[PDB]
């Protein structure tokens, strides 16, 4: 109909074919039961490692590691969209979802000896 | 930089996430990147949020058909979006702060 | 019953006493995780169940061909429209009562000339 | 006879009603089951029951 109303349209720049992370935007997704928080003062440090392949997310020693596992795919596809400072947006598909997958952890000096006791049970 | 570790999160940099048909997608792909790939625009409505996605002429010659999108919830979960960079240096490049899904028109 | 889990694990709560204070808690066997109990009810058996008689009653019930319909007045709207069926608990004692699901209103009545009910 | 088959389908018809009488009777949970039986299972006894002393 008429638009007595005003809309605000910003241009989408359909994926830029090059860039230099053009190959790889991928999506960290963390279940809110593991309640992450980026802002720690201990999650200042963070390192991300392929498992030799899940991703390995670990902090300083002390702290929870987390594993990464990818996502099955589908038709439909994620795209990340991110708005320049002119409101122009960008889009970037998404290369991979990993679950994250992580640690706990107190799971040292057991599970082995948690399953033999289970054992010396029948 | 620093191998193996993880860039800056911490700059609260907001993104979204949006699904798209997968035929919407493949229309994407055909736009040139010298062009800069201008795919179509985004529309945001008020009299209530509404936000929809429409292709440029050039991609189709019909009239442009608007495709709505369904605004979501970020659910309990929290989502990141890191990227690996030919250098291969991760970076963590921001948070999801929207979810919305392209329906398909 | 209806339980609680533990925010931090997600893992379930194990019931612990404080002897000091004579109060029943959740304590979690994953983490330190600790809450205090809600109600003061564990575990509950229940032998005699009535859960089961009104299952899947979803408001498209109206669109099962296969459904027997009558024109007993509701309760509620006075509707002489609704969709019948028995106890939906697959037993063998069973009785033959009959639950009446309205066509407007969905409020389940029964044909039990014994007892009241709410369900 | 013409007459005897009115007879009969008048004893199928009223056989047919003291059914949907005991029906009417279970639906409504009225129905007392006998020592060492369903509600269920006395129910069924009394319709199978009615229905061969009609056959007969
Ligand atoms: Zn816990
Ligand atoms: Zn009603």
């Amino acid at each position: 109909d008429e638009d007595p109303n005003e809309y605000n349209e910003f241009p989408l720049r359909a994926i830029p074919k090059e860039d230099l992370e053009n190959m790889r935007t991928h999506l960290l997704k963390f279940q809110s039961k593991k309640k992450i928080n980026p802002v720690t003062d201990f999650h200042l440090p963070v390192r991300l490692h392929r498992k030799d392949y899940p991703w390995v997310m670990e902090d300083f020693d002390g702290y929870n590691t987390w594993v990464g596992s990818y996502e099955a795919g589908n038709s439909d596809s994620y795209v990340l969209l991110s708005v320049e400072d002119d409101g122009s947006f960008t889009m970037i598909p998404a290369d991979k979802v990993y679950k994250f997958t992580a640690r706990n952890k107190y799971a040292t000096l057991t599970i082995d000896e948690a399953e033999k006791r289970m054992d010396k049970k029948s | 930089e620093e191998s193996l570790d993880l860039d800056l999160e911490r700059s609260n940099r907001q993104v979204w996430l949006v699904r798209l048909p997968m035929f919407l997608a493949e229309k994407w792909r055909d736009r040139n990147n010298l062009h800069g790939q201008e795919l179509g625009k985004i529309r945001i409505n008020k009299d209530g949020s509404k936000i929809t996605l429409l292709l440029n002429e050039n991609d189709n010659d019909s009239i442009p058909h608007e495709y709505d999108l369904e605004l979501t919830k970020k659910v309990v979960e929290n989502e990141y979006v890191f990227t690996e960079q030919n250098l291969k240096k991760t970076a963590i490049v921001g948070t999801v702060c929207h979810e919305c899904q392209v329906m398909p028109s | 019953t209806t339980f609680r889990f533990c925010r931090d694990c997600n893992n379930m709560l194990y019931p612990r006493e404080d002897k000091e204070n004579n109060r029943l808690l959740f304590e979690c066997r994953t983490c330190s995780y600790v809450e205090e109990a809600g109600s003061p009810l564990v575990y509950r058996h229940e032998l005699i169940t009535n859960i089961g008689e009104t299952a899947g009653v979803v408001q498209d019930i109206g669109s099962d061909p296969t459904l027997p319909r009558s024109d007993r007045e509701c309760p509620k709207c006075h509707s002489r429209e609704n969709v019948f069926f028995q106890s939906q608990q697959r037993r063998k004692d069973t009785s033959m009562v009959l639950f009446f699901v309205c066509l407007s209103c969905s409020h389940i009545f029964t044909s039990d000339q014994k007892n009241k009910r709410t369900q | 006879d013409g007459p005897t088959m009115r007879e009969i389908t008048e004893t199928i018809a009223e056989a047919k009603k003291k059914v949907l009488d005991v029906t009417k009777e279970a639906q409504a949970n009225l129905l007392t089951a006998k020592h060492g039986m369903t509600l269920r299972e006395s129910f069924e006894d009394n319709v199978v029951r009615f229905l061969n002393e009609a056959r007969d």
